[PDB]
């Protein structure tokens, strides 16, 4: 019955946002809840933000 | 009949065929979105009993 | 008591092409740490600068392909444009030109010598051609603009994109990288209650460290008009 067929392949690029899951290796999973602008981040002595 | 895959769609604009080619197939490196066409296909019907 | 002394800018002490040190003196007590992370907040977040948007690979019509006799795929040459570090002087949008021939590492010193564009970091390496016949040609569009603008935000505004093969790049323009500071006492004639703010800063080269200084304090300045009002 199939005449033809025509496959198309998409590729699209994930970027991570509120809601992915992401883990350890030590079963520590967790959903991200926010993502935070850069200067809102804690940072150490050197200003290098978490 | 068969179904035929074709640029020529109905109901549908110039707008959103831009990406297909003449037989109805999108370009390879087309940025498409949700919605958008990428193989244009019709099917044969009759007796539309308005 | 009712009258603060004001902060000058004293110092600049450039350790290296990305690396300053700038110092404000003096300061009141608490107006260090008061100024400190309202600068650096400032100048993290809300610096100006040139970052590529796209790229045209002379013959390629999406990221995920290769070329022949280039080492690396489309998508690893837009991640190495993506770092690539320019001033641009007098406009908002240059279009620059990559032609390169030859086996051996195609750099940033490449790029064709336009006069209003200054590549700060010319050893930066954008692919390697492994191929003596191999050759590539990009026409690769930097342009101005502020924070980080992803290239999904920039598909579908309209921008006549019907050329397939023009590859949208992700634009972090901020050219800052990294804001320390550190409240140190001043050595004021008189007064011993007065400090110095250092704000050390590391950039990619593409911004003078004073004047981001002045343009931080001036978003600052603009941003207070709303309260010194306050109607």
């Amino acid at each position: 019955g199939v005449l033809k067929i025509v496959k198309v392949y998409l590729a699209v690029k994930r970027r991570i946002q509120p809601g992915d899951k992401m883990a350890g290796r030590h079963g520590n999973k967790g959903v991200i809840s926010k993502i935070n602008p850069i200067e809102d981040m804690p940072y150490d002595e050197n200003g290098t933000p978490v | 009949g068969p179904e035929e895959i074709t640029a020529d769609i109905p109901n549908v604009g110039e707008a959103a065929l831009s990406k297909l080619d003449e037989s109805g197939i999108v370009y390879i490196g087309a940025e498409v979105t949700g919605g958008d066409i990428l193989v244009g296909k019709v099917t044969p019907k009759g007796e539309t009993q308005l | 008591v009712t009258e603060f002394l004001k902060p000058r800018l004293v110092d600049i002490e450039q350790v290296s092409s990305t690396h300053a040190k700038v110092t404000l003196e003096p300061l009141e007590r608490g107006f260090g740490h008061t100024l400190g992370n309202a600068l650096r907040r400032i100048l993290l977040s809300s610096m100006p600068g040139c970052a590529v948007t796209e790229v045209e690979i002379d013959g390629v019509l999406h990221e995920y392909s290769t070329k022949e006799g280039v080492q690396e795929d489309i998508l690893e040459i837009l991640l190495n444009l993506k770092g690539l570090a320019v001033r641009v002087q007098g406009k908002d949008e240059v279009i620059l030109t990559l032609n390169k021939s030859g086996i051996g590492p195609v750099t940033a010193a490449d790029i064709t010598h336009d006069g209003d564009v200054e590549i700060v970091k010319p050893q930066h390496v954008i692919c390697h051609l492994t191929d003596e016949n191999a050759s590539i040609s990009m026409r690769i569009k930097v342009q101005r603009g502020r924070g980080y603008v992803p290239a999904s935000t920039r598909i579908h505004s309209e921008e006549d994109e019907r050329p397939i093969g023009r590859l949208l790049v992700d634009a972090c323009y901020s050219p800052v990288e990294r804001i320390a500071y550190n409240v140190e006492a001043a050595r004021v004639e008189q007064r011993t209650d007065l400090d110095k703010l250092v704000i050390e800063m590391e950039t990619n080269g593409t911004i003078d460290p004073e004047e981001a200084i002045r343009r931080a304090a001036t978003i600052l300045a603009e941003q207070l008009e709303a309260f010194v009002d306050l109607r």
